[PDB]
């Protein structure tokens, strides 16, 4: 109870000062505190706004939101453990409703038969043949938003075995470290390579997706 | 005209001297015609600037210069072939080609 | 955006005119050069050059020949040796020259006759394509 | 088995996301070369390599529905 | 193309053989109006 | 750096409470979390230049 | 034997579903760069890279038609 | 063992078909890649698409009848 | 065992003939895009893709032969 | 039987990295052929090139998982 | 079958190293290709051929990993 | 097992000869449209594909030799 | 079982082979149509054509090293 119950608050309550102080950093202070945060909103401001309308200021940073919960909520499940094979998988597929949910929002719910319509009339789908834009459908959405949660789970997998193999290479050469430090200082650098990189652009999959949406919205 | 002002001393080292220049309206038609045997020609190219009058107003023209770099080893080379971005045919097919709207711009002038 | 220059000796039609894009039968291909675009030389085909004017407006041409020159900057410039709008050549003929065309290529022993005939050839088809 | 069998096939249906691993690579790869070629990035050309990466996974997800199809 | 061009031939002479095919081509005056093109004269003197 | 000695406090406490963790898996990834940090403090510094010149200027 | 050889042998005719999906990176990649070099986009290509996919799904809709036979 | 072998030995010779998957995926995108670089689409061009994707329709005439001769 | 593995090392075999599929249209393909170049159709490139398609296809007789050995 | 399909169930779900690998050549070439033709290095292309190979790697996250999963 | 089924899965993840040899074929022939279209051979371009290599042959450590754990 | 496993071990080392199969149709597909350039048909290009041909099949003898092993 | 499966355990690790054999066509290829260009023939190209297939047979050395390891 205590463990998921906490998880989800901290969750919450990182994003909650950033999405707080921010709020704050119009008027006051800013000693050290508010301009140091003000920062924050600021790599948000500026990466992201790089891209952002794009799809229009309006659709803008209620994506940001997202874009910034998915890293923030990866982020969430990057110090915990036991967390990233569960709590993280457990957010992973708690983003996946949200994921599923995102293209219903617009897609799905005004379109069930054809979300393609708003995502997508002439493309990949097929404009001529509803059928192929249906099929798509699932590759644009109810495959690519399951696969973005399974593409988390990519890292939570190729994270989980990181740390598998790690526990079992120390475990093979339980040398303190010592030569499998060696490897094993790779395997933690593949982390970035993989987890890091990967992560990353599953995001920018949730962003791309999310601006071809609102940018045909 | 450059003809005994000048085909008397390069009267040899010329390389082609054109007449019917002026003397009923020149066009570019014979800026290409002058051109495309010259091409077709043995001495080849080395060095080469087109003096013209240029004209400037009517009153005025300043026998100009030109450079001629028909050799097609300054266009293939320098910063040249790294402004070219494409192969030695329209190198020489340009250079074929500006010559006579060199030849002829020049001539006109 | 371009500034595209198209001239031949004889007669320029449009001069560094903010145009969109020319699509350009060189004899290097028909690419679309939008715009700016990297320094490249291209040698114009007998095609049609069809000049999308930044305005949804092309016009048309045939080209000859000549080249196209594509600066790095947004001015291009054809000049071709041969460019001339659409408007004022001739089906009757194209046709009419095709087959001759042809007709002289079977005896244009060597292939610079040969060839002539059938730049030709290829001209007259090429004026078939807007003809 | 019957408990042996399915824990092997969906080991071999896993073989078709080979694919789609190296048909997204492709479809990112000849628009890094488009877009070398220039200008119509946004919209046109990179809003056709989502319609190119969508329709490479759809033959991705009909081989990891069948692995999971012999797995639960 | 190259059957004129690694017929060597000018490129001018290509281009000339195009243009002159254009020179041949235009319809009735304007036709005419080719030969203005076709100054082409030019006094082979060649030294 | 007090924003980063808490988090790893946390990090800590976690797999106190959590059984499930080897004493190599640890190492590890502890190693992992070590190394982001230092290229961070020389970015960490870099940083400042864009944003309060920014939040000035706008 | 007779029903164990059917879910692992269902499985490896999900590897035929490779070539339909690394080709359809290939048939929508040099559609990428072939409308780079443009201009007619709607029409002459684009229909083109239609009746390419279809010549390539269709040896993705042909191999799992024997992977539901032998499962169904 | 006679029976059994028959399920999963004409699945192993349906991973052929990737093959002729993405060989008719890079025939098809050639000719799409190609007639972009212009005209010659009518005839010469996509009349010779017509040979090259028989002569790789072929291979799937050949492993599609493989398949069905250790089904019936 | 005799009877078994030689029904399911015939359909491995078959598994062979996935790179001539695919060679047939890397190679008939490249010709598809040669005479795009023009103008040597029936002259040199097409001749020479004949002697492209008989030095892969050949790669799938090589393969085919020992799926016939396995099978007879 | 089920100590055992597990272990020939995670080696044909290694044989999904083919494409991660292959695609990734496939993305980073044609950013190497890319960036030749020029200037937009150190921006635009070479950052589209990141992007390109990690939907490459992403299905090579996704098939590693799969034989992550049949082994603990 | 404990002690069997290792060494038919050990094998079956070294038909992973087939992207990861591919794909430096790849990245290095268009690394051919980019360096024929001059001139930066010394770092720019053949530098990220390194950067391409080592992301191509990541798909083929891990996949060579994967082989090794199941044979020691 | 003894005698049985090698025949379904000789099919599997059948599978090497989609490379050599698929590797001369990328050979042999890279000097027909790199003869369209011309005009080094003779003596430099053909000459090369001799030599590309060489390094390709020579994976495939290394192959339909490991396939002989286990068979003679 | 203990006898059975280094047989079929050599064969999976000569698949790895088809990787590389289309991995030297695919850079014998791009240095055939990397030499039409010209001229630098000899040195830059050709000297890197070596280099470039040394990396590519990389891969088939050490999965013909799994192959001979399983069968001796």
């Amino acid at each position: 109870i205590t463990p998921v119950i906490l998880g989800l608050p901290l969750v919450t309550l990182i994003v909650l000062f950033p999405s707080l102080l921010f709020p704050t950093s119009n008027r006051l202070v800013s000693n050290r505190f508010v301009t140091l945060q003000q920062w924050m909103l600021q790599l948000v401001s500026k990466q992201m706004m790089s891209i952002h309308n794009s799809k229009g200021q309006t659709w803008t940073l209620m994506l940001m939101s997202l874009i910034l919960f998915i890293g923030s909520t990866n982020l969430l499940g990057l110090l915990p453990h036991s967390f990233t094979p569960t709590t993280q998988l457990s957010m992973n597929l708690g983003m996946a409703i949200p994921l599923w949910a995102g293209a219903v929002i617009t897609g799905f719910r005004n379109k069930t038969k054809a979300s393609l319509a708003h995502f997508l009339p002439q493309g990949t789908p097929t404009p001529l043949i509803p059928m192929l834009v249906i099929i798509e459908t699932i590759s644009l959405f109810i495959q690519p938003m399951a696969l973005a949660v399974r593409l988390t789970a990519n890292i939570t997998a190729g994270h989980l075995l990181i740390h598998l193999i790690g526990g079992a290479t120390l475990a093979l050469m339980s040398i303190s470290t010592t030569t499998a430090l060696i490897t094993f200082t790779i395997l933690i650098l593949l982390t970035i390579l993989e987890f890091a990189v990967a992560m990353i652009q599953a995001y920018v999959f949730t962003l791309l997706v999310s601006l071809y949406l609102h940018d045909n919205t | 005209k450059i003809r005994s002002i000048l085909h008397r001393t390069h009267s040899d080292q010329f390389l082609v001297t054109f007449k019917e220049v002026g003397r009923r309206p020149p066009t570019f038609g014979d800026a290409s015609v002058i051109a495309l045997e010259l091409l077709n020609s043995g001495y080849e190219f080395d060095e080469g600037s087109i003096i013209f009058n240029r004209f400037r107003s009517v009153i005025s023209y300043k026998t100009e210069e030109k450079p001629i770099f028909s050799l097609d080893t300054i266009s293939s080379a320098e910063s040249m072939s790294i402004y070219d971005d494409i192969d030695a045919d329209v190198l020489r097919n340009y250079q074929e080609y500006s010559l006579a709207n060199i030849i002829y711009y020049s001539l006109k002038e | 955006q371009m500034s595209f220059t198209f001239a031949s000796p004889t007669q320029v039609f449009f001069n560094s005119a903010n145009v969109r894009q020319v699509d350009v039968p060189t004899q290097t291909g028909a690419f679309g050069i939008l715009a700016a675009h990297v320094p490249t030389l291209q040698v114009l085909r007998p095609g049609l050059v069809v000049v999308h004017a930044e305005d949804g407006t092309t016009s048309k041409y045939f080209v000859s020949s000549g080249s196209v020159t594509v600066n790095a900057d947004s001015s291009v410039q054809l000049l071709a040796e041969e460019a001339v709008t659409l408007d004022m050549l001739d089906l009757g003929a194209a046709k009419a020259n095709l087959e001759k065309a042809q007709s002289e290529l079977l005896g244009a022993a060597d292939e610079a006759t040969r060839a002539e005939i059938q730049i030709r050839i290829e001209a007259n088809e090429a004026l078939v394509k807007a003809l | 088995i019957d408990t042996a069998a399915k824990f092997i096939g969906a080991g071999a249906a896993t073989v078709g996301v080979a694919g789609s691993g190296a048909g997204i690579g492709t479809v990112f790869g000849s628009l890094i070369i488009g877009y070398a070629r220039n200008p119509s990035l946004k919209q046109q050309l990179f809003s056709y390599a989502i319609l190119g990466f969508a329709l490479s996974e759809a033959m991705g997800l009909f081989c990891l529905m069948v692995a999971f199809l012999i797995l639960f | 193309v190259a059957y004129w061009r690694q017929a060597g031939l000018s490129y001018i002479r290509y281009s000339q053989i195009c243009a002159k095919a254009v020179r041949d081509a235009l319809k009735t005056e304007f036709k005419a109006n080719a030969m203005k093109t076709s100054g082409s004269t030019i006094k082979i003197v060649k030294v | 750096p007090y924003v980063l000695g808490t988090g790893l406090i946390l990090y800590l406490l976690s797999k106190e409470i959590y059984v499930i963790t080897p004493e190599t898996f640890s190492a590890i990834s502890t190693i992992g979390f070590l190394v982001y940090i230092v290229k961070k403090y020389g970015a960490s510094v870099g940083e400042f230049a864009d944003k309060l010149n920014e939040q000035k200027i706008a």
